[PDB]
RNA sequence: GGCCGCAAGGUUAAAACUCAAAUGAAUUGACGGGGGCCCGCACAAGCGGUGGAGCAUGUGGUUUAAUUCGAUGCAACGCGAAGAACCUUACCUGGUCUUGACAUCCACGGAAGUUUUCAGAGAUGAGAAUGUGCCUUCGGGAACCGUGAGACAGGUGCUGCAUGGCUGUCGUCAGCUCGUGUUGUGAAAUGUUGGGUUAAGUCCCGCAACGAGCGCAACCCUUAUCCUUUGUUGCCAGCGGUCCGGCCGGGAACUCAAAGGAGACUGCCAGUGAUAAACUGGAGGAAGGUGGGGAUGACGUCAAGUCAUCAUGGCCCUUACGACCAGGGCUACACACGUGCUACAAUGGCGCAUACAAAGAGAAGCGACCUCGCGAGAGCAAGCGGACCUCAUAAAGUGCGUCGUAGUCCGGAUUGGAGUCUGCAACUCGACUCCAUGAAGUCGGAAUCGCUAGUAAUCGUGGAUCAGAAUGCCACGGUGAAUACGU
RNA sequence: UCGGGCUCAUAACCCGA
RNA sequence: AUGUUU
């Protein structure tokens, strides 16, 4: 969580709908073997805060970067917690 | 604890006919293999027929015989001290004794295949020798020199 | 009796009617009732000197029979007789139902 | 935690959801938060409105909504002014045109939350939490109810060391399914502390 | 001191100083190496384990610039962490900032932006051109960008003895209480004790008790049956067709799917038993005596755990305990412990061929097909958003070649050289493959754990988290035991 | 003496060197 | 045997 910190990560998120968002392959292509030169692949030093594999999760509810769910985005308090009040349709406690 | 049960019994023999001949089958039975139990119970009696001759059936009964015990001993604590107390096992856990000891040795013997790791104790009995047999007379020992007791 | 019971298979009535069964029983005389007493009058005033705990303590008239081992305190009316006496258990018993309805009109 | 929630094991039978829809990994991502985002703001507004509950829904491209409130009056205001404003909140804060509605909620005093937050705020305003829960709280008991109940938290009061106080009347037997029961909570920010409530109000078994 | 005595000592009998009590009876609970009674894999009866070995993972210690923090008998130690190369990330060394990285707001300039240049590790700083949005009764304003200034903002900073919320714990224990009446001066008691009985404060009986609330028993799930309906992607029986492939039509019969039901209730039979409850056998049935497995965890105790999810009382930091970036560390090691994985082998290993499940997964996704590669995989590219396709080629098992009890035809650690990929990026610190090397180890002391049946045991399969690193967790099925006198 | 076990934890006791 | 620790 930490404010702080949640918008630290707010940035590492941009950055991806900018230059990921479509360059990323404007080299991409330039990377693999599809004659190909290496002067892209050596002057690459445009992603650099940014990358596709450093934006973590944190509870979208609170921020913890620990306990996510992809099909829901809160970690196990929230998720839990809120599916008690019904939150989330269809969530009944599981139990074969 | 409270409660009181009866037995679990199942398929017997595949075709001798014997329900208790399947714990021979099931006790020797491991991880939960017993597709391959009915090859090594089965297997053994196969190749004691050159052995002894008479129908494997009584071959293992027979020397079995002399390896099934008939009295043993249970710790019983009084005051302080824990007596031997012995006492003289029914046939039920009577002929399964015999069987646990009996598969037993024959996984010890340290040769080749259980096959006839199995036979060699199985004919052992009769004859007397081996590990399991030895059992059988070893638990008299204890018992008796301790009938001051029961 | 009413048409109640015929809810729930034939089974369930028992239940409910053993209810009854022991609270009838027990709540005897007092159906009609539906405040308190005015003058009790119980049988084995001994024995069944517990029964009349409460009365001490309002002051409801108490009449009973007590033998030689009674205890005459609760009663505040006293009169001996027999707890037993298979026969002369209604002796007095009967002088009541003259004082009752056949005494009052 | 020996008891746990009453509510939560019950959105199956005898207890409705509150954000019933449809969605998958992909939507029902975005889903989560927006029914979140507008309880959020719709509460801090609505919250002198007496609520009870916020049912969301989504037919397409757009949420339902049903302001569950003991008097929706306020949330009109100069007749359709108040509502209109909000009306728009959630327009922008769902990302889609959603409609909007209402349904007043009336015998307040026999809701969870509503008798949560009304027992929550006593405090702040200076009054005894025992002589209130065991009086402007129990009331739901008079409306002919069939059991209810409310355990605070600690730090009642200017004590030091954290508590909980027990009064309660009728029945809640909160194991029993069919049974059904109100619950919810209200952190109410105490001048020295923060107390907790906890309302059981149980309307009948199945 | 006097008196008595052979003596040992007796008899008479103080004070100083010190404490706020000492003490009697009785009540509640607790405990006992007190008694009676009764349960739970507690033991007993069995099977298989741990400590042995190597490795994985956590921890204590130790070390370090840091080895971020919390978790501690059971009730911490593959725990928070369902996923630490950067990121994460809180810790460190250094670079750098000071109404701020994140908020609202006032005022000024400028639509926002765009792509680039140089220098830097980056954080940035200074530029070069370009872009010229919404309205305006023309100032002004809406967003927004930079700056100025503050009120403020920021803090995974400390108190889990200030707290919420949440959870562990005995304990799935059968208990825990309350109102009224009554007994006692009272503290309390009764109920709730007792006789049977039950898995059960379960039920009946009795009784100064009468009733009731929370809890055990039910309704929820799910499985075991049978029916109803629906029959596509699922099904294939009688019919033919057939490239012989449920492949065609076709048929709705079957499994199956999945919504609604049927059912089990001491309900009925006998005995026992107070002709009470209940128990023990029986029938019928797929199913018997709460059918099996889930979920559900009473009043409470350990000031039990968590201010680090988040919230929050107080307290504290305020060119900083705030903030941004690059590298390092959490992946140290001279040791110790906990939970694990793999073997030590022929109920086995390796080569052949072969026999069959269940439950879930998926558009920045699962990715068939075919080509090349010893190989990881790379190329090509269809299909399926899914009872339509891809994951999917179950493993044990079975029948043969064999090897012969060797540290080996076992076992695989370790290491060297060469590669693949996921990624800016894999030295520090990644998963896999290729060849070469082949470890300790031959069944493990004191001690210690789990498990009563589809269980234990073994063998595989899928999911979650997730760019890319599961001996972990969650879940699925295949096969498949022993043993239980008794406390 | 040390390392491990036993106990809630010490000593003692048991194991190993 | 003890635990302010045989
Ligand atoms: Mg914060
Ligand atoms: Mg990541
Ligand atoms: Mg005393
Ligand atoms: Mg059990
Ligand atoms: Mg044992
Ligand atoms: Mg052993
Ligand atoms: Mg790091
Ligand atoms: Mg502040
Ligand atoms: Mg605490
Ligand atoms: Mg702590
Ligand atoms: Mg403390
Ligand atoms: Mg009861
Ligand atoms: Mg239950
Ligand atoms: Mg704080
Ligand atoms: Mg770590
Ligand atoms: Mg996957
Ligand atoms: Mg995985
Ligand atoms: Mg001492
Ligand atoms: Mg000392």
């Amino acid at each position: 969580a930490k404010q702080s910190m949640k918008a630290r990560e707010v940035k590492r998120v941009a950055l991806a709908d900018k230059y990921f968002a479509k360059r990323a392959e404007l080299k991409a292509i330039i990377s693999d073997v599809n004659a190909r030169w290496n002067a892209v692949l050596k002057l690459q030093t445009l992603p650099r805060d940014s990358s596709p594999s450093r934006q973590r999760n944190r509870c979208r509810q609170t921020g913890r970067p620990h306990g996510f769910l992809r099909k829901f985005g809160l970690s196990r308090i929230k998720v839990r917690e809120a599916a008690m009040r019904g939150e989330i349709p269809g969530l009944k406690k599981a139990s074969w | 604890r409270r409660r009181v049960i009866g037995q679990r019994k199942i398929l017997p023999d595949p075709k001798f006919g014997s329900e208790l001949l399947a714990k021979f089958v099931n006790i020797l039975m491991v991880d939960g293999k017993k597709s391959t139990a009915e090859s090594i119970v089965y297997s053994a009696l196969e190749t004691l027929a050159q052995r002894s001759g008479k129908s494997e059936l009584e071959a293992f009964e027979v020397a079995l015989e002399n390896v099934r015990p008939t009295v043993e001993v249970k710790s019983r604590r009084v005051g302080g001290s824990t007596y031997q107390v012995p006492v003289e096992v029914r046939p039920v856990r009577r002929n399964a004794l015999a069987m646990r000891w009996i598969v037993e040795a024959a996984r010890k013997r340290g040769d080749k295949s259980m096959a006839l790791r199995l036979a060699n104790e199985l004919s052992d009995a009769a004859e007397n020798k081996g590990t399991a047999v030895k059992k059988r007379e070893d638990v008299h020992r204890m018992a008796e020199a301790n009938k001051a007791f029961a | 009796q009413d048409g109640t019971f015929d809810k729930l298979t034939k089974k369930e009535a028992l239940m409910r009617t053993r209810e009854l069964e022991k609270l009838e029983n027990s709540l005897g005389g007092i159906k009609d009732m539906g405040g308190l007493p005015d003058a009790l009058f119980v049988i084995d005033a001994d024995h069944e000197h517990i029964a009349i705990k409460e009365a001490n303590n309002l002051g409801i008239p108490v009449f009973a029979i007590v033998d030689t081992n009674s205890d005459p305190d609760g009663v505040d009316f006293v009169i001996p007789g027999n707890d037993d006496a298979i026969r002369a258990v209604t002796l007095y018993l009967g002088a009541v139902a003259a004082t009752v309805r056949e005494g009052r009109s | 935690g020996q008891k746990v929630h009453p509510n939560g094991i019950r959105l199956g039978i005898v207890k409705p959801w509150n954000s019933t829809w449809f969605a998958n990994t992909k939507e029902f991502a975005d889903n989560l938060d927006s029914d979140f985002k507008v309880r959020q703001y719709l509460t801090k507004e609505l919250a002198k409105a007496s609520v009870s509950r916020i049912v969301i829904e989504r037919p397409a491209k757009s949420i339902r909504v049903t302001i569950h409130t003991a008097r929706p009056g306020i949330v009109i205001g100069k007749k359709g002014e108040d509502v209109e404003k909000l009306r728009k909140v959630v327009a922008d804060i769902a990302g889609v045109p959603a409609q909007i509605n209402i349904a007043e909620v009336r015998k307040p005093e026999l809701d969870a939350k509503l008798v949560a937050d009304s027992i929550t705020s006593q405090l702040e305003r200076r009054v005894m939490f025992r002589r209130a829960m065991k009086r402007a709280v129990q009331n739901a008991m008079r409306l002919g109810a069939k059991g209810i109940k409310v355990e605070v938290s600690g730090r009642l009061g200017g004590a030091e060391i954290a508590r909980t106080e027990w009064y309660r009347e009728g029945r809640v037997p909160l194991h029993t399914l069919r049974a059904d029961i109100d619950y919810n909570t209200s952190e109410a920010h105490t001048t020295y502390g923060v107390i907790g409530v906890k309302v059981w109000i149980f309307k009948g078994e199945i």
